[PDB]
């Protein structure tokens, strides 16, 4: 009986995952657009904070490639309201 | 022949916990190897896709990659749901 | 008060430390271990180690410890020094607390920036599965020489442990 | 709504606790031919509230203790870890959903053994200490098979999920596939707990740690060892005696839920109603010659079984 | 932040029933009343303790059987297992698991 | 590198001195000794578990089960001290002085 | 008799039916009447917290369905 | 190694694990992935006192992802303009910001 | 204890050992030590006595701390670089835990105090271990780490070495201690061009293993510890006290001898370095220890001590030891000189 559940459990689980895989070209298309919008935001919002620093200028990489690289926590969030900092965080990992 | 009888029988009446536990144990490192359905614990691994499938830039030459998820290339969980 | 999370923790994690390594009697220095391996976990959980975070717990706090507590309250036979080892512990935490919140950058040995832990955590996560369970997972599938190596080395210690105390 | 929950939780505890010192010594007493209280109060019903009110305005002895802080320390971590075992228990919702929560069950299981340890050290007397000692042993060496016995289990589940224990048996109880497992587990539990018959701390004319404790102090160490009852049995019933969950009707998982607790509860007043009580190196020679060759060998079996049999359940 | 809650709400209760018993009973003003090392023990606890960390590595099984190495995993299950019965035949054997002086 | 590490790694720190000077009893030591191992562990897991170093991630374990050997080896000596002399002071240790 | 133990395994069984029953009720009054998210995994957590911005109340219980299209 | 046996036996005892770009479970990147790729190849086959000299911006970016020092020295440099301006009646944060 | 037992534990040390020298991450090269040091406690136990329960105490209070910092030092490397690769160390801070670390292990100056002791309260034969077996795990890693060590703090570590083994061994009398100090002494030759050209860090530890060998084996065929019972071996095993002598002055660095060798080709390529005046002090420093070497061929093979009305009953039964290749080691230890370009095959 344990086998013949076992085997029913697996092909309930290749079937919850291929809704996923369905729905993963959206959800990645959404997050692209969501994460280009808010690092623009912080760079709009870097010039009106630092347009009379002497010698900064605007949206300077740190690194000496081009390459894009994925924003850390700092950079996304860094000044966004504290409930959707906390929220974006440790959301996941207090989620009971 | 005899002095296996007559020490599996011995044992079988002094220490049957022990008995039982290397009997069990001994089918524990026997039995895998001998059963015919390991091969498919294997293929249902294998066949669960913990991650997205990339498709294939195409070339021109790949009759065995399919076109959509539907169309008959590609490999088939057939085998699974009779299972 | 809550995004500091890990960083409070760290700071009782400090303390605790201090609690033992002034060497009160042993009992309040396993004590000091205890409350510190505990805080410990707390700070491993929020980066996303829960089974890790959970292993000190029952091995290291439930397990050793316990060994710890068992051996001290059976061969320990149940002063200025721990007081002042205790308040000048304290007082380089408190200084290197005060100097971290203040200009948020401290350069004792290394430069240790202040802004905030969260600030360098990934954005981006989206699996169905927990990367910290599946790296353990590897130690049966790609850990094969660890495996090997660790249990002969188990399995020496209770031989080894044997000789030692049997004295004779 | 959260904190209206936890009290939920916490209060009916105390007051289950409390009935079932009342349904011990009663079943005990029809069991022994005689009838256990029933003067205070219909049935007896009132005798837990004379005994709660009777303890806790009594002087404490609290005498020359040589810390007088693990005195108070050893009370409070008992009854603290007690109440926080239940947090994870699926009936049906767990009040924390906990990915792992097989292994906070364990974690915290194995900390209660430091109430026992600084009980006999803040005792400030040679013979306590032993007898602390003593109860320390018992408790890690029967905790070993716990966490095997455990372990085994779940390679039928699946995963530390407590709500996935449900899952599991939705077609069957795991009493049946694994009853030799349900064996060794049950007297496990009996073990950990200091239930007769592997009561050595209170087996009068052998030795406990919490003997030094009256009054208040003592019904804390009281309530902390019988909420622990409560929960092994809540835990073996949601490991070997699945119920079967209705998402539209959820109390009528709890119904059936309960019975099956209670009936095992009432299992450990059966037990010690009936046989003697072990001596401590036969107890012992118990574990490591006995439980712990057929849990390993055990063990053995349930990780390949899976595998020769191609039911390897889900991860998720 | 629910689980936090949980356990200071837990410790915070244990802590007042414990407050007042120690002080409720005083309401009562009563009268002033005046007035060795065993080795086999600590080897259960340092055997415990091996055992114990032998059991740490066997705590990934449930995840270590969806790999597609079952052949690789399923002999280091055993491997483990099998060294954990060996360490115990071998305590049992050196009469290491006895209380007879 | 981030204020986590400043305390983590100070708790390091703060056990090695008081592995290092010694009052009376040899048991506050090894807890110091374990107190070392303990921040290692943490230390260890947080720059594994924030870089998402998949396979590192049984190395805290590993460190864990060693180190937890080790300590039942110390603790073992520790015992056949106060064997000898009934206590576990350190100043009893002193017969290699010649 | 037997049956004068039953009074105190009933209380006994009430007390230990409330906090079952207390749980399954609260949740659904919280989450709009339905059983409260299982979020045990950071792609279930997403889609929670897809919804939390999708619903507009900043509510992850709050549904939006195929009305909510053009 | 002082004594290359592995490469010598053809045989993977402890190289999976070195770095962090090698095959992973469920193929899982590292969150420095593209770095150390980038690195790893620019200085391979040309020994390290080479590599110490040609490749040292492929590292300094390495090295960079890994503890992020100077992007939280400018995150710094960000937070005390505009707090000061916060400060002065000088600055109006965004809505969305708030 | 158990004969079988004794070879496991003995199998036990140079797996831990060769799991050091053949691994290629930071995490086995701790295992290999830490199953290093797991396995030779018992053997320093054996006899059971006060003595040996102290040696092994002071022994593993230190071992434990070597390796806690050696593996802090691999944890601060892995925060900088992102891998475990035994190779160079890429944060300086982590380069000079691993130094010292390693230094803890080794015994060298000012972390050596235990060397004396320990090998004063275990046997003959835990001895040889301790102080031939034991320096090969450590010396592994080092070989391997050189590129990134700071020159300052080994030729430093090197220096107070000399000086500290030479000092200590003038006022000995105990064999044990003796080995002890000219351990230390020899460890400085081995990583003071340990910088320049590893390659004579092996010549000096193959020449030392093999003299220091011979050495453990020839007191544990009379059973002698001390100066006064070596010094009746002439009335016992007259044979005995040539090899003694032979070898003492190959450890003194004496040529034709073998022991020249090491300290010849050290002295070669720090020169070519330019390095002049470190040669020149570390040779004449070692002097001290030809010094101690001499003293026991004075009461050794050079005179003839007063012997013991008893000694008589010990002519009429041979030497039972095993004594195992005691006749190729000391062979070796003293006719080597003139295979001296041999060395390449450390290449
Ligand atoms: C090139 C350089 C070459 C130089 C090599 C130097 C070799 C010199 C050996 C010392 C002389 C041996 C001796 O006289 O006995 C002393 C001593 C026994 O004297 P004892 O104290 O009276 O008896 C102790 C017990 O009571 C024992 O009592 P028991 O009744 O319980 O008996 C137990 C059983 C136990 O029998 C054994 O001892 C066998 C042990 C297995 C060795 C591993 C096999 C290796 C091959 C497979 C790989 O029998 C014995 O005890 C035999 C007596 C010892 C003779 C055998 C010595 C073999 C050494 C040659 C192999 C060297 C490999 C490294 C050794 C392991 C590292 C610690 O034996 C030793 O333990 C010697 C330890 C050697 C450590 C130094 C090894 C050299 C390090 C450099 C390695 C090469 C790098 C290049
Ligand atoms: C590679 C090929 C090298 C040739 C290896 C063959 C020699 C080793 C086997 C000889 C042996 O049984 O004892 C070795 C070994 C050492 O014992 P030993 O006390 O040094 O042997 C001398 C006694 O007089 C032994 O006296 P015994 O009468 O009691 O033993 C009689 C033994 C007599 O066999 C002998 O001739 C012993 C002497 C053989 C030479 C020992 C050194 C091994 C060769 C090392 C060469 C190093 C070259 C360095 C060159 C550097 C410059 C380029 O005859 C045999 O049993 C031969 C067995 C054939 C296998 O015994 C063992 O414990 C292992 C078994
Ligand atoms: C406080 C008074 C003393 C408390 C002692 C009891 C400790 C409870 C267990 C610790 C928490 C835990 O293990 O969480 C597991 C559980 C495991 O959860 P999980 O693995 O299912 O993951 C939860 C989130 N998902 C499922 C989505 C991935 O952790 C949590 O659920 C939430 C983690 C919150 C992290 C905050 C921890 C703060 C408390 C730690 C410090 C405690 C100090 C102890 C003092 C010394 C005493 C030992
Ligand atoms: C031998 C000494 C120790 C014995 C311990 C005896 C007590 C342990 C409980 C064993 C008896 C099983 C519980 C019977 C009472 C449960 C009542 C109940 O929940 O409804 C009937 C339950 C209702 O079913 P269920 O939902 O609880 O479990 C069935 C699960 N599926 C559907 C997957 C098979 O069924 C029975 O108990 C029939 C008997
Ligand atoms: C290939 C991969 C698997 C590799 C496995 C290899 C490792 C196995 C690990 C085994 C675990 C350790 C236990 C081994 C020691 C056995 C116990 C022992 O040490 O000997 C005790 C016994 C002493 O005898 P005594 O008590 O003095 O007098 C009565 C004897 N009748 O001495 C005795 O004479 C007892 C007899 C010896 C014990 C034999 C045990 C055999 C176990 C295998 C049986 C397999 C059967 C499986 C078949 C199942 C089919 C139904
Ligand atoms: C001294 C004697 C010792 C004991 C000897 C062995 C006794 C017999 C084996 C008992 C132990 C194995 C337990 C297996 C339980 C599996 C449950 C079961 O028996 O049901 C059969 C099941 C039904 O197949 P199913 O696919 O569900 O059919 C409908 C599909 N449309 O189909 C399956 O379960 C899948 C088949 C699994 C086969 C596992 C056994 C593999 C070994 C081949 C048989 C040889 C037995 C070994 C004998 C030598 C012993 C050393
Ligand atoms: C970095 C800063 C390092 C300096 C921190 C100084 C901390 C010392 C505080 C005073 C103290 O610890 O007590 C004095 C100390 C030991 O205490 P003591 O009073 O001597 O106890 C026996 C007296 N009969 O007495 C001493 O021996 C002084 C020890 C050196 C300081
Ligand atoms: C079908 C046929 C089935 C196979 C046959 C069964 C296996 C044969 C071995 C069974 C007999 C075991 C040996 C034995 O007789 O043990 C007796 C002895 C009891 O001694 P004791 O009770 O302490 O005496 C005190 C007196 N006052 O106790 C001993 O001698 C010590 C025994 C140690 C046992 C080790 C326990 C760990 C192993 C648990 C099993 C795990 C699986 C082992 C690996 C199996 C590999 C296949
Ligand atoms: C008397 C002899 C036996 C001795 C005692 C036996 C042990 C005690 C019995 C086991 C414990 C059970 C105690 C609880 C039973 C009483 C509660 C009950 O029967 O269920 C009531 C339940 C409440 O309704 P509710 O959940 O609010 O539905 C809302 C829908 N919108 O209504 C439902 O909908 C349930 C479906
Ligand atoms: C002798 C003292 C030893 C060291 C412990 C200090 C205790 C007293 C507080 C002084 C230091 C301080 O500034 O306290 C304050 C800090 C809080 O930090 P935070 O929440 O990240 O602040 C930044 C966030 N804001 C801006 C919202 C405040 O407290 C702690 O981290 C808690 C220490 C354990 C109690």
């Amino acid at each position: 009986s344990m086998m013949k559940w076992n085997r029913e459990r697996r092909r309930l689980q290749i079937e919850d995952f291929e809704a996923r895989i369905a729905l993963m070209p959206l959800l990645q298309a959404e997050k692209d657009r969501r994460v280009l919008q808010m690092l623009r935001e912080n760079l709009e919002e870097e010039a009106t904070v630092m347009k009379d620093v002497p010698g900064w200028k605007v949206g300077e990489s740190v690194f000496h490639t081009t390459r894009w690289v994925t924003p850390m926590m700092g950079e996304l969030y860094g000044l966004r309201a504290s409930e959707e900092v906390l929220s974006a965080t440790y959301g996941f990992i207090w989620y009971t | 022949a005899e002095r296996v009888a007559a020490f599996l029988k011995n044992v079988w009446a002094k220490e049957p916990v022990l008995v039982a536990s290397f009997a069990i144990a001994g089918l524990a490192v026997i039995l895998p190897t001998l059963s015919p359905y390991t091969k498919y614990s294997l293929m249902i691994n294998r066949a669960t896709p913990y991650n997205y499938p990339v498709p294939l830039r195409d070339d021109g030459n790949m009759p065995d990659v399919p076109s959509h998820p539907q169309d008959p290339q590609g490999p088939s969980l057939e085998w699974l749901k009779r299972l | 008060m809550m995004l500091y999370i890990v960083f409070i923790l760290s700071v009782i994690f400090v303390m605790g430390f201090v609690g033992f390594s002034s060497k009160p009697s042993p009992i309040y220095g396993g004590l000091g271990l205890i409350v510190s391996g505990g805080v410990g976990c707390g700070i491993v959980l929020n980066f996303g180690g829960s089974f890790l975070g959970l292993m000190v717990f029952l091995i290291y706090l439930g397990g050793m410890m316990v060994v710890f507590g068992y051996t001290t309250a059976m061969a320990t036979e149940q002063n200025k020094a721990v007081l002042g080892a205790f308040v000048t512990g304290l007082l380089m935490e408190f200084f290197m607390v005060y100097y971290v919140l203040k200009d948020k950058e401290v350069e004792v040995v290394f430069e240790f920036n202040g802004l905030g832990d969260w600030v360098i955590y990934d954005t981006g996560d989206s699996g169905f599965f927990s990367e910290e369970a599946m790296g353990i997972a590897a130690l049966y599938s790609y850990g094969t020489w660890l495996v090997i190596v660790t249990g002969w080395s188990l399995l020496i210690g209770v031989v080894v442990i044997m000789e030692i105390t049997r004295g004779n | 709504m959260f904190m209206i929950n936890i009290l939920m939780l916490i209060i009916p505890i105390l007051l289950a606790v409390a009935f079932l010192t009342l349904v011990e010594r009663k079943v005990l007493g029809y069991m022994q031919l005689r009838k256990g209280p029933n003067v205070v109060g219909p049935y007896g019903l009132l005798q837990p509230i004379a005994d709660a009110i009777k303890l806790f305005i009594k002087e404490p002895l609290r005498p020359a203790t040589s810390s007088a802080s693990m005195f108070i320390l050893a009370p409070i971590m008992a009854l603290g870890l007690a109440l926080t075992m239940w947090i994870p228990l699926p009936m049906p919702y767990p009040l924390i959903n906990m990915n792992l929560g097989v292994l906070f069950m364990l974690a915290m299981s194995s900390l209660a053994v430091y109430s026992i340890l600084w009980s006999g050290w803040a005792s400030n007397s040679k013979y306590a200490l032993i007898g602390a000692l003593r109860a320390v042993a018992q408790t890690i060496s029967y905790e070993v098979t716990l966490a095997i016995i455990l372990l085994s289990v779940l390679l039928m589940s699946g995963s530390f999920t407590l709500s996935t224990l449900i899952t599991t048996q939705e077609q069957m109880w795991l009493i049946l596939p694994a009853w030799p497992l349900a064996m060794m587990w049950f007297i496990s539990t009996l073990a950990e707990t200091n239930r007769a018959p592997f009561d050595l701390t209170e087996g009068e004319s052998e030795l406990g740690f919490n003997v030094e404790y009256a009054a208040g102090p003592f019904a804390l160490f009281f309530m902390a060892e019988y909420a622990n009852i409560i929960m092994m049995n809540i835990f073996t019933a949601i490991l070997f005696l699945g119920t079967s969950h209705n998402p539209h009707m959820p109390e009528l998982y709890t119904i059936n839920f309960t019975i099956k607790s209670l009936l095992l509860t009432m299992s450990f007043l059966w037990i010690r109603a009936s046989y003697p009580r072990f001596r401590y190196d036969q107890l012992m020679h118990l574990l490591w010659k006995n439980f712990l060759p057929l849990t390993l060998a055990l063990c053995m079996w349930h990780v390949s079984l899976p595998i020769l049999t191609s039911g390897i359940p889900p991860q998720t | 932040m629910n689980l936090m809650l949980a356990l200071l709400t837990n410790f915070t209760l244990a802590t007042l029933l414990v407050i007042i018993a120690f002080w409720l009973p005083q309401l009562n003003v009563y009268s002033e009343k005046t007035s060795p090392f065993s080795m086999k023990f600590f080897l259960v606890a340092i055997t415990f303790l091996l055992f114990d960390l032998e059991i740490a590595l066997l705590l990934p099984l449930p995840w270590a059987s969806q790999t597609a190495n079952l052949n690789t995993m399923l002999t280091m299950a055993l491997f483990l297992i099998i060294l954990l019965a060996v360490s115990l035949a071998y305590e049992w054997t050196q009469k290491g698991l006895e209380w007879t002086e | 590198m981030s204020m986590v590490y400043m305390n983590i790694m100070m708790a390091f720190t703060v056990s090695l001195v008081g592995l290092l000077m010694y009052r009376s009893h040899l048991m506050s030591s090894l807890l110091c000794l374990e107190g070392m191992m303990l921040s290692l562990f943490v230390m260890a897991a947080l720059t594994i578990l924030n870089s998402h170093f998949t396979l590192a991630s049984m190395m805290p374990i590993i460190l864990l089960v060693f180190a937890a050997c080790e300590a039942a080896l110390g603790l073992s000596l520790l015992v056949m001290v106060s064997n000898t002399y009934g206590t576990d002071y350190v100043q009893n240790l002193n017969l290699l002085q010649c | 008799m037997w049956f004068e133990v039953l009074p105190g395994i009933a209380v006994m069984g009430v007390c230990l039916f409330i906090p079952g029953m207390a749980t399954a009720r609260i949740h659904r009054f919280s989450n709009g009447g339905k059983e409260k998210r299982v979020a045990h995994y950071p792609y279930q957590w997403y889609l929670m917290e897809r919804d939390r911005r999708v619903s507009g109340v900043n509510r992850s219980y709050v549904s939006k369905g195929l009305e909510n299209i053009d | 190694p002082f004594f290359d046996v592995q490469k010598r036996l053809g045989v993977d005892l402890d190289r999976w694990m070195t770095i962090q770009s090698a095959e992973q479970p469920h193929k899982i990147p590292s969150r420095c992935h593209a770095f150390e790729k980038e690195w790893i190849e620019c200085a391979h086959g040309i020994g390290s006192i080479r590599a110490e000299k040609e490749c040292k911006i492929e590292f300094e970016d390495f090295r960079e992802c890994l503890l992020r020092q100077k992007t939280m020295k400018r995150l710094h440099a960000i937070r005390r303009q505009r707090e000061k301006l916060i400060k002065e009646g000088k600055y109006t944060p965004p809505p969305h910001h708030s | 204890m158990n004969p079988i037992i004794f070879i496991i534990i003995l199998l036990t040390i140079m797996l831990g050992t060769i799991i050091v020298m053949i691994s290629s991450h930071w995490l086995l090269v701790w295992i290999g030590f830490e199953m290093n040091m797991l396995a030779i406690i018992p053997i320093m136990m054996k006899n059971h006595n006060p003595r040996a329960t102290e040696a092994s105490t002071k022994y593993f209070l230190t071992q434990s701390t070597a390796s806690m910092l050696l593996m802090m030092a691999v944890i601060i490397n892995l925060m900088f670089s992102g891998q475990w690769t035994v190779m160079k160390l890429f944060n300086p801070m982590a380069s000079m835990l691993m130094t010292m670390a390693l230094a803890m292990k080794l015994g060298m100056a000012p972390f050596h105090f235990w060397v004396p002791e320990v090998t004063q309260g275990i046997p003959l034969s835990s001895g040889l271990i301790l102080l031939t077996w034991q320096k090969l795990a450590p010396m592994s890693v080092l070989y391997q780490i050189f590129p990134s060590i700071n020159l300052n703090l080994i030729l430093t570590l090197s220096v107070l070495s000399i000086l500290i083994g030479g000092w200590g061994g003038l006022n000995q009398t105990q064999l044990r201690k003796i080995m002890a100090y000219s351990s230390i002494a020899h460890m400085g030759w081995m990583t003071a061009v340990l910088p320049y050209n590893p390659t004579m860090t092996l010549l000096n530890l193959i020449i030392y293993i093999i003299m220091t060998s011979t050495m453990f084996t020839m007191f544990m065929a009379n059973s002698t510890t001390t100066t006064l019972s070596l010094s009746h071996t002439w009335n016992k095993t007259p044979i005995m006290t040539v090899l003694i002598l032979a070898t003492l002055l190959s450890m003194g660095g004496l040529p034709p001898l073998s022991g020249f060798m090491p300290k010849w080709m050290i002295i070669q390529e720090m020169t070519k370095n330019n390095s002049i005046i470190l040669p020149t002090f570390m040779a004449i420093t070692a002097l001290l220890n030809l010094y101690f070497y001499m003293r026991l061929t004075y009461s050794t093979t050079l005179t003839m001590f007063p012997s013991t009305n008893n000694m008589k009953m010990k002519w009429q039964f041979p030497l039972m030891k095993k004594m195992t290749f005691l006749p190729t080691m000391v062979v070796l230890s003293t006719m080597m000189l003139p295979l001296t370009p041999m060395l390449s095959v450390l290449e």
